[PDB]
């Protein structure tokens, strides 16, 4: 329009309240640990969005800018 | 804790508008140094939150619905 | 004969006879004896 961009990456949510209150069964104590991440920018903001497939390689330039 | 009941009981500790105010509420304010460390004593938190830990107790209610059903197969 | 006379007794347990499954039976087993529970 005169950056302006998303970096893509990989994320992490521990949290004790699902973590260790159930543990050592149907929740393992590690994971350990890793994601997805799409961080909006510029300016002064960063949109946190869903990240699942299916998906089209429009999706983040538009409906993001939409 | 303390401060519970001590809400409640520092409630009529004023005495009207007169003077007779401050002349036990500075000690009363030295009472409120005393509670501004009776708030050290909660300094750090224990199990997480309501209703996070209510959803560990909800959790705890899913939890509980096979404690209720294997001994169905007891036989 | 220890595998005879202990899984015998032992065929018999909290999970009562070994069959207790009866075979299609056994396929509401982990519905009728489980999600059947409320």
């Amino acid at each position: 329009q005169l950056g302006h961009y998303i970096h893509i990456f990989v994320n992490t949510q521990p949290i004790s309240a699902f973590e260790r209150t159930l543990s050592s069964k149907r929740s393992s104590c590690e994971y350990d640990h890793f994601l997805l991440l799409v961080e909006w920018h510029h300016d002064g903001i960063v949109e946190h969005v869903p990240l699942d497939d299916h998906m089209d390689a429009q999706h983040l330039l538009l409906l993001i800018t939409q | 804790t303390l401060l519970r009941q001590g809400i409640r009981q520092l409630k009529e500790k004023v005495s009207k508008m007169e003077p007779e105010e401050m002349t036990v509420k500075e000690k009363k304010s030295i009472i409120e140094i005393l509670k501004a460390r009776i708030a050290l004593k909660k300094a750090f938190l224990k199990m997480a939150l309501s209703e996070s830990n209510d959803t560990v107790v909800k959790k705890e209610d899913v939890r509980e619905s096979p404690v209720d059903t294997f001994m169905e197969n007891a036989t | 004969r220890t595998h005879n006379r202990q899984m015998t007794e032992t065929l018999e347990k909290y999970k009562s006879l070994d069959f207790n499954m009866e075979k299609e039976g056994d396929v509401i087993q982990q519905l009728k004896s489980s999600i059947k529970k409320p």
